């Protein structure tokens, strides 16, 4: 009777719900067309798919999503995929000209006939489910529709709905490899609208995914794919306590009030492990102990951050398997003992745990092998203020000469927009080192 | 299916390749070695009673 | 065919309402709702018999209908290809459809025409017109009404017929199946 | 949906689209008697960006062919996949401007153009959801470089939200076919940068020398050269009709290189182009299509890019390839020519990939770059329209059609003043 | 389609085939109350016998009362020139018996 | 995993279940009548197939 | 007969560098796009769990 909606908003969105939603359905047995064979059942027990689907009433199974989009191209490619039959066909919704990078035409011009259909589409959602957990929001912050729709969707439903829970999976510009010129623009803007909107956050940086592909599953020339799927594997593992059995289970509310010390600081990086192939995965016996070092590990992060430049607030790990309490005690026993690593002095206790009896499923075709044991982290520290101080400088160099700011500014939005989330981000910064000081 | 593996020729074996034969078996493995449980997954029986 | 033929209707447009995306497939829902809607009369084995292999292999779903315009639209001009210049289209004229009712299948025709020499013998003779009692008795002046009403005239100009050749001439002169036109009987014992 | 329709002016406009529309047919399978016999589903979703259904089942472009004089679209009509077009957007006159601007511009293009007006209006208003125009015009030629550019202006007054693509060949000095071309190209760009939402810069002179120098072929005509300004002008919007791993359009290439209001002229690039015997030998991978993108002797203009700074530079790669690699490529080349890219806007580089090659090519990269180098091009132009008009040569034959000298020094005032400030932000540092 | 005199039309043209270098040239005369815009129809140039390759025609693959292929269109030629018929005997190429356009 | 009921100590396996044969667990009898499509056919294959 | 036969309107209306790229660079399906490499492969229920190890260095690509 728990139940979870996920919003896709944008083509990276819309390109990471794929992937998922690809997993989700094998994880749960059901067939591209949305029926579950009458035979050959791969899973006992019951409602296990009611958190993510719903029962039509006989035979197939309708996922808690809707997609949006500005551009028909990745809508119409969906429409015609195996999974057409999947979706309701009043769930993607689509429009008809794009924000073509531009926050003030996905916020003030053209996502405001959109958003009304949006907003119906979620209370009709909303409306079946009994035990709604929250939302989750996906979204690629770098861009202009993206970041815009992201932006109403999250304002309108904050005062629709008020106290739910909302958790959005964003994935920020790299420190230096990037495919657009102007993303520090709407990133800053976008930022500050979800700082006030948003109740956990997650960096998702795509060097850093491109660096553990390289290095982990050994590929010279991945695709977005790859990623989405590593993506997708963080989320399902991140899921699976509310439909799985386990020996200590975690709920989504058991974030909110374990990882964030003050409501303004809910920004996270995560990692996994392990992440192996097929060819070595089997010559190792993947301990507990040596899974939990590589997550540790600081180049396994999947954004481009360095742990070891500030302090650790507080962490939550979930690991799913045949995992052993002593074990997971032994393991953050030796954690604590590393020098290297270091927690605020007001945090004596910074670990949460969760155990779970399922193990991760495979796609057959990727990447990733099978593994008895699996780890998920998402982990709150300091070092997260230099992606904005960098972010922050590049907003600086092209806003000294007031570059590109007229494409914003006949749409709508006033010049003093960018100031205030300028120091906005500013502020964000000084209490990041505020919190971070010793007493 | 196991790969073709027919082109052997013996003119280009080198020195180690005919020394180190496989000993102890009827002949060369080929199939990548899996544990039990990464074979046998997703695999349920049902019974009504 | 022959219902496009003499109505006139032009079903191209509204089948690209429904494939946007040029795939020239439909669902079998949409093709249905769409052929009931042209006017064009339906019967439940008539559907059937339209699904029949127009339904593509894959699932009871999907349904091909540039086959079927192909097909359809033939009658009208032979457009699919101009590249053949030997080839000629066909001017086109109502193909009455073949079918058992509407032909006498047993031989006996023999006597029928006896019986039209036989009628246009006396109507000479007597110079006798009674196509007005026929038009008058109609309201919708397209088809007299059936043969309980037809004796009543031939019977009312002295001119009757036992069961048997009365029995031949309706059903030979019978249309649809219980109205018995008119137009044609007086076409047929033209002088 | 988001179609764009498309005007051709003047000879040279003409003999481009002629081959443009060749290209396109090929690439969508369509048959010079307008019936499709294609092989990939996708060749159809999409078709609607460019073509009209009419009853038949045939497809015609929404194209407007118009000129002031009926010869060449006489002959362009003859022409192969001449057919397609429909013979009412073909408007004309018959008297000619002459290599006048002053004529085609203010006596007999004002008369004439509200016609073409008024298809243009029924060709706009026909569509379901409007993206833009596109424009294939030279700067050289009276009727097309005057009559262009007031439609231009008419079209702007009428449709100010949607965006304004035109294809420009300025005249060169080493090719030269007429000796009043700095009078009209001056009084051209002066209209253009006010009015157009995107400018592409093509010399025939770059064409002739990538002709003679990368393709090695002796004798290089009219027909390879349409043949490589078409190649690029699709593969500008290849990703509008074919789907992508990173879509990208033209409202977003223009929003992502335009920096400043008035500074929309752009020169632009094709990969690969190797000779006939060298084909079989060369190996098609992200860095060659790279490396050949950014070498300065493959731009189609005479700009040289060596001499001035990037602003921003945008690539749109079509094929199968992986966006990691993309991505290093193009910030291995930002890093290695740092010189060359302006600082204060960092990561001064756009890229796109659409899944579909062109047409007989596995890999294919287009390439637009807003440098700063193009300054040297008006610079010339500028001097050389100054030469002839401190005599006031060939003046007569313009200040006979109600034009002054007024204009042409306001002409060349505003044109200075682009030169000027379009060399300030080359200098500009933080 | 929609004309409701005519359901096929036949267009006629004729064919101009040039010795000098090998060129071929058609158009269509023009006709009085024909509604057509009507003119030349293929420039002087080489025509290859398929689309989008480098076999062209010569005067020994032309001859009456035969199908041709001009870009996908198939031409039917009818008759030939008077002039015609003597340069086929004095090549020594045999003609066949020319028919009526219909 | 269930420990066998007649107290040997040892697990139950796949050759304890047959169709129209009574099983225990936790003190209950459970009798056992249908089996889907999938395990028929796998019964069959090793050579043990099910009752009707 | 090698270079007089050279005519004006023969010559102007030939392409010489951009007609059909040769073969050997034609090999890709235009059909084919992403998207549908893997997500329209077909997917199954059971999938195949045998993988071979051969005896041969893997070819550089
Ligand atoms: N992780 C991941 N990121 C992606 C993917 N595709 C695009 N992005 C990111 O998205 C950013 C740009 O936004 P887009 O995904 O192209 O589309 P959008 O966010 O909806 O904005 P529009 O382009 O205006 O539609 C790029 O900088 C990429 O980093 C993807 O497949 N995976
Ligand atoms: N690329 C290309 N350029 C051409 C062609 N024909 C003419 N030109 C150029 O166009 C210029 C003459 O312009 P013109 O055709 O008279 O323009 P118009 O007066 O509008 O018709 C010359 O300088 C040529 O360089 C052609 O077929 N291809
Ligand atoms: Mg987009």
């Amino acid at each position: 009777m728990r139940e979870v909606i996920s919003i896709h908003v944008g083509q990276g969105g819309i390109q990471v719900g794929n992937a998922c939603w690809e997993l989700f359905c094998l994880e749960h047995g059901i067939q591209p067309d949305g029926q579950m064979p009458s035979d050959r059942t791969i899973g006992g027990g019951d409602d296990a798919f009611n958190t993510f689907f719903s029962e039509t009433g006989a035979g197939k199974h309708v996922p808690r999503a809707v997609f949006l989009d500005l551009e028909p191209t990745v809508i119409d490619e969906v429409r015609t995929g195996t999974y057409r039959q999947l979706f309701h066909p009043e769930q993607l919704i689509s429009g008809k000209e794009d924000a073509a990078n531009n926050f003030a035409r996905g916020h003030y011009t053209i996502g405001k006939e959109i958003v009304d259909l949006c907003l119906d589409r979620i209370r009709k959602l909303a409306d079946n489910c009994t035990g709604l957990q929250g939302f989750l929001v996906f979204n690629s912050v770098g861009g202009g529709t993206g970041s815009g729709l992201g932006s109403l969707l999250l304002e309108r439903l904050s005062v629709d709905y008020g106290k739910k829970s909302k958790l959005g999976f964003t994935i920020y510009p790299s420190p230096q490899v990037s495919t657009a010129v102007v993303e520090p623009y709407n990133s800053i803007l976008s930022t500050h609208s979800l700082l006030e909107h948003t109740d956990v956050a997650v960096m998702l940086d795509n060097e850093a995914i491109y660096d553990i592909c390289r290095r982990n599953l050994d590929i010279e020339r991945p695709t977005y794919t790859n990623l989405n799927r590593l993506i997708a594997q963080v989320i399902s593992s991140l899921t699976a306590s509310l439909r799985f059995d386990g020996a200590l289970n975690v709920d989504i509310t058991e974030f909110q009030t374990n990882l964030v010390p003050y409501p303004r600081i809910h920004f996270m990086l995560s990692s996994y492990a392990p992440i192996i192939s097929a060819e070595k995965a089997y010559h190792e016996q993947l301990s507990v102990a040596e899974i939990t070092n590589s997550a540790f590990e600081p180049a396994n992060m999947m954004a481009k951050c360095d742990p070891r430049h500030g302090k650790y607030m507080a962490c939550s790990m979930m690991y799913r398997g045949d995992v052993v309490p002593k074990d997971v005690n032994a393991s953050i026993a030796t954690i604590k003992t590393k020098r290297t690593i270091q927690f605020v002095d007001w945090c004596p206790t910074g670990f949460k745990v969760g155990i779970n009896y399922q193990p991760p499923t495979v796609v057959p075709g990727g990447d990733l092998a099978k593994v008895m044991r699996a780890v998920c982290m998402i982990s709150n520290s300091t070092a997260i203020a230099e992606v904005f101080s960098r972010l922050d400088h590049k907003f600086d160099l092209m806003y000294a000469k007031r570059a590109f700011v007229h494409w914003y500014v006949g749409e709508g939005m006033e010049e003093g927009e960018f100031s205030e989330a300028r120091e906005d981000l500013a502020a964000l910064e000084k209490d990041y080192e505020e919190v971070g000081i010793e007493t | 299916p196991p790969s073709q593996k027919g082109m052997f020729n013996p003119n280009y074996m080198s020195t180690t390749h005919d020394t180190y034969r496989p000993v102890n078996c009827p002949n060369d493995v080929t199939e990548l070695y899996q544990p039990t449980w990464v074979k046998m997954d997703r695999q349920v029986l049902r019974f009504n009673a | 065919k022959n219902i496009i033929k003499i109505n006139r209707l032009r079903v191209g447009e509204y089948f690209a309402d429904y494939d946007p995306l040029r795939k020239g497939v439909i669902p079998t829902n949409k093709f249905r709702g769409v052929i009931s809607q042209m006017k064009i009369d339906l019967d439940e084995e008539q559907i059937l018999k339209l699904e029949n292999m127009y339904i593509l292999q894959s699932d009871p779903t999907k349904l091909d209908y540039a086959s079927f315009l192909e097909d359809v639209n033939i009658v009208f001009t032979k457009t699919g290809l101009e590249k053949d210049p030997i080839a000629k289209p066909v001017p086109f004229e109502k193909k009455n459809a073949i079918d058992p009712r509407d032909v006498l299948t047993p031989q006996e025709e023999e006597d029928l025409h006896v019986l039209l020499l036989r009628l246009g013998e006396v109507i000479s003779k007597h110079r006798i017109m009674f196509k007005t009692h026929f038009q008058d008795k109609d309201i919708a002046k397209s088809g007299k009404v059936s043969f309980t009403r037809f004796r009543s005239i031939l019977d009312l100009h002295k001119l009757p017929l036992t069961d048997q050749q009365f029995k031949l001439l309706c059903k030979r002169f019978a249309h649809q199946g219980v109205e018995f036109n008119y137009i044609e009987f007086d076409e047929v014992v033209k002088k | 949906m988001r179609e764009i329709v498309h005007i051709q002016g003047g000879q040279c406009g003409n003999q481009i689209g002629a081959k443009f529309w060749e290209v396109i047919s090929d690439e969508h399978g369509i048959d010079p008697t307008g019936t499709y016999h294609g092989d990939s589903d996708l060749q159809l979703e999409r078709i609607n960006v460019y073509y009209n259904e009419a009853t038949g089942g045939r497809y015609v472009p929404r194209a407007i062919l118009m000129d002031l004089e009926p010869g060449t679209m006489d002959s362009v009509r003859a022409g192969p996949f001449g057919q397609l077009f429909r013979p009412d957007n073909f408007v004309f006159g018959q008297t000619g401007a002459g290599n006048n601007w002053a004529k085609g511009h203010y006596t007999e293009g004002a008369e004439l153009i509200d016609s073409v007006l008024d298809v243009v209006r029924k060709e706009a208003e026909g569509c379901d959801c409007l993206q833009g125009f596109q424009i294939t015009h030279s700067l050289g030629g009276g009727t097309g470089s005057g009559m262009g550019t007031l439609l231009i202006s008419k079209v702007r007054e009428e449709y100010p939200d949607r965006i304004m693509e035109t294809f420009s060949v300025v005249p060169s000095p080493k090719v030269s076919d007429t000796v009043v071309e700095p009078y009209n190209a001056t009084l051209s760009v002066h209209q253009l940068v006010e009015n157009a939402d995107e400018c592409m810069v093509i010399d025939n002179e770059a064409l002739y020398d990538i002709c003679f120098r990368t393709l090695k072929l002796t004798t290089p005509t009219y027909g390879d050269l349409n043949h490589l300004v078409s190649a690029a002008m699709s593969g500008v919007t290849c990703c509008l009709r074919f789907p992508g791993q990173l879509n990208s359009d033209l409202r977003k290439l223009a929003v992502n290189l335009i920096p400043f209001p008035r500074l929309h002229f752009f020169m632009i690039g094709f990969a690969p182009l190797t000779s006939r015997g060298s084909q079989q030998y060369r190996a098609l991978t992200v860095p060659e299509l790279t490396q050949q993108m950014f070498d300065a002797k493959n731009m189609m203009c005479a700009a040289d890019p060596r001499h001035g700074r990037y602003l921003t530079a945008s690539a749109l790669f079509r094929g199968r390839m992986s966006t990691k690699e993309v991505d290093e490529q193009m910030l291995n080349v930002q890093n290695k020519n740092s010189s060359y890219f302006v600082e204060w806007i960092p990561n001064n580089i756009k890229s796109s990939i659409c899944d579909i090659p062109p047409k007989g090519l596995k890999m294919a990269v287009t390439f637009v770059g807003n440098s700063t180098a193009i300054q040297e091009m008006f610079k010339r132009v500028a001097e050389q329209f100054t030469a002839m008009f401190r005599r006031k040569a060939f003046l007569h034959w313009y200040t006979g059609e109600g034009m002054d000298e007024m204009e042409f020094t306001e002409a060349e005032s505003n044109m200075n003043d682009l030169v000027s400030e379009y060399q300030q932000y080359q200098d500009a540092t933080a | 389609v929609e004309n409701p005199y005519e359901n096929y039309r036949i267009r006629k043209c004729t064919l101009y085939y040039y010795l000098s270098d090998g060129t071929i040239h058609v158009n269509e005369p023009k006709i009085m109350n024909s509604g057509i815009e009507q003119g030349v129809f293929i420039k002087r140039q080489q025509i290859p016998k398929q689309l989008n390759s480098t076999d062209y025609y010569t005067w020994e693959d032309l001859n009456v009362g035969i199908n041709i292929n001009l870009f996908e269109r198939v031409f039917r030629i009818v008759d030939c020139d008077s002039f015609t018929k003597e340069f086929f005997v004095y090549m020594g190429k045999k003609m066949n018996s020319p028919e009526r356009v219909p | 995993k269930v420990l066998k009921a007649d107290g040997s100590g040892v697990y139950l396996s796949l050759y304890d279940f047959q169709i129209g044969q009574d099983l225990e667990f936790f003190g209950k009898i459970f009798h056992i009548y249908d089996c889907d499509i999938y395990t028929r056919e796998f019964y069959e294959n090793l050579g043990i197939p099910q009752g009707a | 007969s090698k270079k007089t036969i050279l005519s004006g309107f023969m010559k102007n209306n030939s392409i010489v560098g951009f007609k059909e790229c040769l073969d050997s660079q034609l090999q890709l399906k235009d059909s084919k796009s992403e998207y549908n490499d893997k997500f329209q492969s077909k997917n199954r229920i059971h999938r195949d769990t045998s993988i071979f190890h051969i005896r041969n260095k893997s070819q550089i690509i």
